[PDB]
RNA sequence: CAGUAACGGCGAGUGAACAGGGAAGAGCCCAGCGCCGAAUCCCCGCCCCGCGGCGGGGCGCGGGAAAUGUGGCGUACGGAAG
RNA sequence: GGCGCGCCGGGCCCGGGUCUUCCCGGAGUCGGGUUGCUUGGGAAUGCAGCCCAAAGCGGGUGGUAAACUCCAUCUAAGGCU
RNA sequence: ACACGUGCGCGAGUCGGGGGCUACGAAAGCCGCCGUGGCGCAAUGAAGGUGAAGGCCGGCGCCGCCGGCCGAGGUGGGAUCC
């Protein structure tokens, strides 16, 4: 909607709202992101700062698969299954506990940040964090290693 | 006593039972033939050497082997090449050392 | 909600237009320059026709272009979400029994 | 096979024998003009590979190609722009002599279809080239039905596109992780789908 | 030039960007184009699967995909073999092969076997002249259910074993996990070095 | 994927690839190595069908190309012979 | 102008499996040095000039130069689509 | 392209935009084993990598296992309720 613009409530005027004294001339600070180190420093010091400079290693060909490790934490881990497995778990006279295959759900370690619920597990997790481990222990589950 | 198995280490990786299978036979282009190796053997003797094989035998005959070595590395092209190279020049050497003997 | 996934649905069946890129730059023209009492204007190249020394280039300019020529890479098309444009058709349906 | 010995014999060029065969011919192919047709391949043997059946309408001519690189035809070296392009001298051009040679028998012969080329010989000033030519006309070609694709009018002057085997390789196409920057067609048009704005009509 | 809290952004339009901006116009006229040129196909190819020949279970490779199966290129030569099916009368009989593919697994093997075991069972096969049903060929009551199927041919879908609750075993309970992990680490990059300072002591 | 890895007075700026999801989907032929008596090819004369894409069948101590290699089998997915 | 139903004209006298004996590859080209251009390609991604010049359990690749190892992965310097 | 404000929808999800299925209509409707993928849900480190509450009561005036229950802070000011 160019009429809902300021544009139209410029009409009438003379500057349209681009000073009278420093009128709306091309390029007054240079194009794009010029004088960095030198007339622009102050902005780039207050608000990007880190941006000149090298620091790290190279590395050519990286490929974004060979470190691809989603995480889930225990806070979420009984929503990868059924909310009829964790009802079904505890009512159960037998003891046994669910298996929550963590790679089936799409996510490579468990992370634990969760207050994870007092019933036992079976979690197939490719990696563990070490609360994560000492959680499921602590609750009375496994951490059984998958590739 | 049993593991899992782990997705990183020393032995990583899934379950897979190796399937017995023969290998291409695309693979085994370059291997030295019978008949083949007959004709480069033949045409030697018809052509000779390439005067910078002569002249590293000539500095295998006075046992300079490295400063044989640092000749073909630069004359052949890189140090497995020149290396190859020096072990195949020994190699026609050790024959005229057979063949004067009887 | 039905206003607003009408009014943006009905750009969707809309069809390009555009001032061809050439138009007001299909001429030789130059600036006579800082004397000849003219107003420094894109002046079309010498000939014994009425275009000799008139002006070319510029939105103000007889002939000429306009001003930021209407390109077909305009967005015609607003997408509007499923379950809005669901919840325009549930309220549309709805008034109509009414 | 006697082209087998013919082979590993052309492989041995430092050996006495070919010496003489590469120097006393490069020297008879001097004397001759720098296009002229060979009344057969000088190499039978090469020929054979490249796709040289020996039978009627297909031809052969020797060509020569003066050696060195490219200096930059500017009046004086003076070009007139950055110290970038101040260069003139050492400059190399993008096609090989080989290339060169197949583009002038194709040119000459507008009649006839460049199939391959192989080299005959190299001096101080030139490089000699064997090219062989195809009749798209001759119905010993227009008839076989394996060597019937260059008498269709796809492959009018091969030679001048770089559709030539000698040509390709100026391009650097191929396969993997060394011939990313000609991935679609060619050079150029990797260039146009990296330097174009996909503008959707809905964004 | 900023003004304030800003995002350092680069717009790529220094090049002459407007000779060569692609506009999709062409779009929902190209959806009908392919559209029309598939139904003209499927009707071509009369009674054969619409979406072409049947394609191998292939795993996705890298370590971010291999979870996941794919339909690949063509089966394997040692999977028609092992099938029993020769690799030019394969691709007449509405098989894709590609000689490419290797088997390292037998399980990728086998399943790709077992494809093409129901692939042939499945397979209805008409006789190359009406008024001569030969051998090698099916029965005319079961030829008139002949219909081209709609979508891709036995289409490969990716399903986990169904695995029940267990007890929990004291190895299970008693199974350091992430040690595990940091002590196979260790033993995968210090290994080269123990062998070294093996072959020095 | 990705304005990413990387390039860059590492400044301004530049800048892919693989994997994945699709559109489409199709594979192949030689030379060489060898085997069969060049088994191969172009063209001229006559008869005969026949075509406004000059092709088909004969019939000729008719000519030529070709052993400096034509044709059939066969090409890395192996192949050939018994 | 397609598309198969029946005759006839001439072509074409073909396969598959196991077994064992044999066969098996493109060179002034790879490759190396150097120069210039080039690329996102960084101790050189590609391309070209000149020079050096291969091998056959070989050769190329394996995104940091080199030596020493295993491994993996394709068959380059010919062609059609 | 980015930022922030505001309106709408859904909400730890969300979104087909690319593809596909069925005059106005090149529109609209649909897909969910088309959610690939994007962004969000996790950060930090140059990287190798690591990756987000505890105290108690006991079994051996304590210490690492054995065990048990309750357990996502505290203070001050706080619209609103009581």
């Amino acid at each position: 909607p160019s009429r809902l613009r300021k544009t139209r409530k410029l009409r009438g005027h003379v500057s349209h709202g681009h000073g009278r004294i420093g009128k709306h001339r091309k390029h007054p600070g240079g194009r794009g992101n010029a004088g960095g180190m030198h007339h622009h420093r102050i902005n780039f010091d207050k608000y990007h700062p880190g941006y000149f400079g090298k620091v790290g290693m190279r590395h050519y060909h990286l490929k974004r698969n060979q470190s691809f490790c989603p995480t889930v934490n225990l806070d979420k881990l009984w929503t990868l299954v059924s909310e009829q497995t964790r009802v079904n778990a505890a009512k159960n006279k037998t003891g046994a506990a669910p298996i929550i295959d963590v790679v089936r759900s799409g996510y490579y370690k468990v992370l634990g940040k969760g207050k994870l619920p007092k019933q036992p597990v079976i979690v197939k997790a490719k990696f563990f964090s070490r609360r994560a481990e000492e959680k499921i222990k602590g609750v009375g589950g496994a951490c059984v290693l998958v590739a | 006593a049993l593991r899992y198995p782990m997705a990183v280490g020393l032995n990583k990786g899934h379950k897979v039972t190796k399937n017995v299978s023969k290998p291409r036979h695309s693979r085994r282009r370059g291997r030295l033939t019978k008949h083949t190796k007959f004709v480069r053997d033949m045409i030697r003797e018809v052509c000779g050497f390439a005067p910078y094989e002569r002249r590293a035998m000539e500095l295998l005959k006075v046992s300079k082997d490295k400063r044989a070595l640092k000749f073909i590395k630069k004359r052949v092209g890189t140090h497995i090449r020149a290396k190859r190279k020096r072990e195949e020049l020994s190699s026609v050497l050790a024959a005229m050392r057979k063949a004067a003997a009887k | 909600i039905v206003n607003f996934v009408h009014t943006n649905l009905r750009k969707n069946n809309r069809q390009p237009y555009a001032v061809s890129e050439l138009a007001g730059h299909q001429t030789s023209a130059e600036s006579w320059g800082t004397g000849r009492a003219v107003a420094r204007i894109p002046r079309v190249r010498g000939g014994g026709t009425h275009r000799s020394g008139q002006g070319a280039f510029g939105n103000m300019c007889r002939g000429g272009r306009m001003f930021a020529p209407t390109k077909t890479w305009r967005r015609w098309h607003r997408r509007v979400n499923t379950t809005q444009k669901r919840y325009a058709i549930c309220s549309a349906l709805a008034a109509s029994a009414l | 096979g006697a082209y087998k010995y013919i082979q590993e014999l052309w492989r041995k060029k430092q050996s006495d024998v070919m010496r003489f065969l590469l120097r006393v011919r490069c020297w008879q192919y001097r004397q001759l003009s720098a296009l002229h047709r060979a009344p057969r391949p000088t190499r039978p043997d090469k020929a054979r590979r490249l796709g040289y059946k020996a039978k009627q309408g297909y031809v052969i001519y020797r060509i020569r190609v003066r050696r060195g690189g490219r200096k930059r035809p500017v009046p004086k070296g003076a070009t007139y722009g950055k110290p970038v392009h101040h260069g003139v001298n050492q400059l190399k051009f993008a096609r090989s002599l080989q290339s060169v040679a197949e583009e002038r028998a194709g040119r000459h012969c507008g009649a006839l279809r460049v199939l391959n080329s192989y080299w005959v010989g190299e001096d101080s000033t030139y490089k000699f080239f064997e090219v062989i030519l195809i009749d798209p006309f001759h119905k010993a070609i227009r008839r076989n039905p394996d060597t019937q694709w260059i008498t269709k009018p796809v492959h009018k002057h091969r030679e001048m596109r770089g559709l030539t085997s000698a040509g390709r390789k100026s391009r650097g196409l191929g396969k993997g992780h060394k011939f990313h920057h000609t991935i679609g067609g060619s050079r150029r048009a990797a260039w146009r789908r990296r330097n174009t704005l996909q503008l959707h009509r809905y964004r | 030039a900023p003004s304030r809290n800003g995002m350092i952004l680069k717009p790529h339009f220094h090049k002459d960007w407007q000779r060569r901006v692609a506009t999709w116009f062409n779009q929902p006229a190209r959806k009908i184009r392919r559209r029309k040129a598939r139904q003209a196909r499927a009707r071509r190819i009369a009674p054969r699967p619409a979406a072409g020949p049947i394609r191998p279970i292939v795993r996705c490779p890298t370590v971010r995909y291999h979870t996941k199966v794919r339909a690949g290129r063509g089966f394997s030569l040692e999977e028609l073999r092992v099938a029993g099916i020769h690799k030019k009368v394969a691709r007449t009989i509405g098989i894709s092969v590609d000689p490419r593919r290797r088997n390292k697994s037998t399980e990728s093997l086998q399943a790709n076997v077992q494809r093409l075991k129901e692939y042939r069972s499945k397979l209805v096969l008409f006789p190359r002249k009406p008024s001569a049903p030969k051998k090698g060929d099916s029965s005319a009551e079961e030829l008139k259910l002949a219909t081209q199927l709609t979508g891709p041919v036995m289409p490969i879908r990716n399903v986990f074993k169904k695995e029940k609750a267990r007890v929990i075993t004291e190895e299970e309970k008693n199974f350091k996990a992430f040690a595990s992990l940091r002590m196979a680490r260790a033993n995968a990059r210090l290994f080269g070095i123990r062998a070294k300072r093996a072959k020095e002591a």
